[PDB]
């Protein structure tokens, strides 16, 4: 037997300037994906004349999607994070403005950890569906750089 | 000042270096030399290390020397050879320990009290030595001989001393031949000859007296001590037919380990051939008769120990090489024939007036039906036999239990993979042949799978592992036991040549 | 155009029952010629080294790509003062035996 | 009547550095397709001028893809090949640094072998589905040695 | 093409027992002499500054990159005499040590 229940699950958030102590994430919407991520390509390959194979490296970000329920206190948190501008503010060299971290913590009691990466698309205003009731607003991040820690 | 070699060190050293880890294909000579101990083989990587050890009149400087200079198609030396003795009659028992330059004639000052204890058959002790004139190594011998020969000892009653020079040992011979076992042992007394002596101290070579062998016994008792060599060989005088033939019987005992190389005449071929029809792995060479010996036995040796098999391309033809130093043998079209029918081997010479073509020409090896006949197939089969038994160790001696399962199977695939890779990109498979009828019919016959000879056709080889239990002899018990097959196609080398052109 | 003196199966002169030499006019000269030109080896020719085919470094000797001996032997069927173009060339390399099969091109 | 069941199927992965000795995997996930692969295009092919045919041999890869049900150990060791970076691992080139060699069995009895490849992507994180489960996880590789195992 | 005279493992001159001086001929001479242009360090030659291997700019001295000293050294084997191309370089760095290997190509 193999517990891969979701529930439980947790978010934690930090920005370098807009949100230096970070707040949490805890409402998840219903109709879309909680989290989803697009797959990972490092390597690539390339044939040769003979018939051979041969593999290089190649670079790759990470994408990450979120989604809450509209109107909770976590949606209008993310707003104030996508409506910050990068213009504004100075950096360290070689940083990016506002390194944002992100901690999410598994059920069981895994966790990682992903840094070097900040939002990059959102919605604005809420939408209406046809019954009558308002879309869970979804975000999606990018990372450069991650980890993996899975025992607890 | 301090020196450059605490913080920079540059080793340097000439091109063609080639650090190997493995099996070494090497030639073992077998001689009747005094001086050499029965029960040690000794490995030199120079010829100028066995001139030292040895010395120029001595006829294994010769045969080294022959042996080393040597160029392959790719440039590669042997850069290797391994001595053993074989004793040809009954001997007295005899230490010896000395292998480092510790005589510089330290003797003086020793005279008083030398209590050096020989361990015989009875504990006896040796009385006070003068040493303090310290004239010469050979005089000091001499008085400890005489010394020796004041105790009443039957086996020191009659000892021999002997110091060499160009190397540096002390050595003791007992009185009776073919029986007796000595020993020698430290005191407690400060100033005892046998701390600075020699024997008695770590690493000493000893012998017990035993009476004379048969050939095949001294080879399988130095092959027992280590086998890291191939293609051993008899120098020395020649042996007769009777010898020959169970050194022979001997060897092809063993499946595929070695290469046995004889040196013969011409008129003693129809002898030996019908002797050592089939018994695979022998070799026969002609030797001239009128002219110096020139070690023409060596030289199959000397091709295949300078045969690298980690880099591709390796597999190489024995037809076409040239031996500038030997001698030529045949120049006629029926002795040739004549000897190929006898299987065997010699340097033929295709000319005069111009500049002279020679070579070895007949790569065959004498040996029954069923096994191969070529050298290079030979030598493929020892080295692929070698991988495969150092890969299953690794496997054994790495994970911690092979399961008598379907896992257990594709972890000794898992494991068989990178030799074949290796294998086949070396040279000793080939693919594409062409199979004929009665070849596929054996094919089959041999393993129960059909179509497998498309899969030796196309790759080259065809594998398949199952696993069984079985009980063994020294214990009632039963075990579980994994048995493969493997079949290939064998390498080949260009030996004749068919051409034809058409105007139109 | 070209003209040689017949031999026989050995590289002999070979004279008629008359005995005298004949002189074979073209076509059968060139077969003459390239068999001997197929057959000269090279480091052989004093006052023109590197010319004839090289087997001990190209065929005989364990090779990796078979292509320099193709490319030695089409060349040495060239240098023919008759033979203009080389149609086919085989390379069978099956069973023991080293195969070659060729078919040139003279302008008569 | 012919037996086509996938029950018991086991492979076996061995690497050349980062897994000298190779696993096994065993726990295979369910909604996806646990092993799979792209057809084999080995031959092409060109309309002559006349109107006739014409065929010739081309270079052609291997593609395969594996997954495993979420946060089992199989999953672990997947993600350490796909984070083993090829840039590292000073050793002999021109031989695809960090060669995999896979091995596959059938219940009937039949192995294959596949050598000369390396992974080449998969996910970084795990994803939640609305349903509230975690996705099985994906992973594909790539070989060149079409290594001829069929035995019965 | 090029010589010298025969050194010990120390860097001193070596005499046979004939006591005589004994010149180097290629091949060997230019081991010698590539190992003594690989020990030498920059900074100390008078009538050439700028000649030599950076130790203590490049290796001991903590570095970002590396691959300078790969530059020097790679320098410092060249302007040999004889010496032409460079085969492998793989500068180590493992434990405490600094592993250097080479492999160097000559006319001869």
């Amino acid at each position: 037997m193999i517990n891969v229940s979701g529930f439980g699950t947790g978010i934690v958030i930090v920005s370098a300037s807009s949100f230096p102590m970070g707040f949490s994430l805890s409402k998840f919407a219903d109709d879309e994906s909680p989290i989803s991520s697009k797959e990972l390509e490092p390597f690539g390959y390339e044939m040769l004349y003979d018939g051979g194979l041969f593999a290089f490296d190649k670079a790759a970000p990470l994408e990450v999607s979120v989604s809450v329920i509209a109107g909770s206190e976590d949606d209008i948190n993310l707003r104030i994070l996508l409506n910050s501008k990068k213009g504004s503010f100075r950096f360290l060299p070689g940083i990016i403005p506002d390194m944002t971290t992100l901690v999410a913590t598994l059920p069981d009691g895994g966790r990682t950890v992903l840094s070097n990466g900040t939002i990059l698309k959102g919605p604005a205003i809420d939408t209406i569906q046809n019954t009558g009731r308002r879309k869970g607003n979804t975000y999606t991040f990018v990372f450069g750089s991650y980890l993996g820690a899975q025992t607890a | 000042m301090i020196s450059q070699s605490r913080y920079i060190r540059i080793i340097s050293g000439v091109g063609a270096a080639a650090p190997v880890a493995g099996r070494k294909l090497i030639l073992r000579v077998m001689t009747t030399n005094n001086v050499i101990p029965p029960g040690i083989v000794i490995e030199f990587d120079n010829a100028n290390a066995v001139l030292s050890y040895f010395g120029a009149q001595s006829e294994e400087y010769q045969r080294a020397a022959a042996y080393f200079k040597f160029i392959s198609k790719s440039v590669n030396s042997p850069s290797s050879i391994s001595f053993a003795r074989w004793v040809n009659t009954a001997i007295a028992p005899m230490v010896v320990g000395d292998n480092l330059p510790k005589t510089i004639a330290d003797f003086a000052g020793f005279s008083a009290g030398v209590l050096t204890i020989m361990v015989g058959a009875a504990e006896q002790n040796i009385t006070a030595i003068d040493t303090s004139a310290a004239t010469s190594m050979d005089n000091v011998a001499s008085i400890i001989q005489t010394e020796i020969r004041k105790n009443a000892d039957p086996q020191l009653a009659q000892a021999t001393v002997t110091w060499n020079q160009n190397t540096n040992q002390f050595t003791l011979v007992g009185a009776t031949i073919g029986t007796g076992v000595l020993a020698v042992a430290k005191s407690a007394d400060p100033q005892d000859m046998s701390t600075a002596l020699g024997w008695s101290t770590s690493n000493v070579v000893n012998v017990a007296g035993q009476s004379a062998d048969l050939p095949d016994a001294a080879v399988a008792k130095s092959t027992n001590v280590s086998n890291n060599f191939g293609s051993f060989l008899f120098a020395g005088a020649p042996l007769d037919n009777d010898q020959i033939k169970a050194v022979s019987a001997w060897n092809a005992a063993q499946n595929n380990q070695f290469i046995y190389t004889v040196a013969t005449s011409l008129a003693n071929l129809g002898t030996l051939f019908t002797l050592v029809n089939g018994n695979a792995g022998t070799a026969l060479n002609v030797l001239s008769a009128t002219a110096a010996n020139d070690f023409v036995e060596q030289c199959p040796s000397e091709i295949l120990a300078a045969t690298n098999y980690d880099e591709p391309g390796a597999s190489q033809n024995y037809m076409y090489y040239q031996f500038p130093g030997r001698n030529i043998t045949v120049s006629d079209d029926t002795v040739a024939n004549t000897v190929d029918k006898s299987r065997g081997n010699y340097i033929g010479v295709t000319q005069a007036n111009g500049q002279q073509l020679a070579f070895y020409q007949r790569g065959i090896l004498c040996g029954g039906p069923t096994d191969a006949v070529d050298m290079n197939v030979y030598a493929n089969e020892i080295w692929l036999k070698s991988a495969i038994a150092q890969a299953l160790l690794d496997l054994f001696l790495n994970v911690n239990a092979v399961p008598a399962s379907s896992t257990g199977e594709a972890m000794t695939l898992a494991v068989l993979q990178p030799v074949l890779d290796k294998a086949t990109a070396n040279g000793t498979f080939t693919y594409g042949k062409e199979i004929s009828a009665v070849q596929q019919q054996y094919i089959t016959q041999v393993t129960g799978d059909r179509r497998a000879w498309r899969q030796v056709q196309t790759l080259g080889y065809w594998i398949n592992i199952t696993f069984s239990s079985y009980t063994n002899s020294n214990t009632g018990l039963t075990e579980w036991k994994a048995n493969y097959t493997l079949i290939y196609s064998k390498g080949d080398a260009i030996r004749f040549v068919e051409g034809s052109d058409v105007m139109i | 155009s070209t003209s040689t003196i017949r031999t026989g199966t050995n590289n002999d002169i070979l004279l008629d029952d008359n005995g005298n030499m004949v002189i074979l006019r073209d076509v059968e000269a060139c077969a003459q010629d390239v068999r001997a030109a197929m057959l000269m080896r090279t480091g052989e020719n004093i006052f023109d080294v590197n010319s004839g085919v090289g087997y001990f470094e190209y065929i005989f000797s364990p090779q990796k790509s078979y292509d320099d001996a193709r490319k030695s032997i089409a060349d040495a069927i060239l240098s023919s003062p008759d033979v203009t173009g080389i149609e086919q060339l085989d390379i069978d390399i099956t069973g023991e035996v080293f195969g070659v099969d060729a078919k040139v091109i003279t302008i008569h």
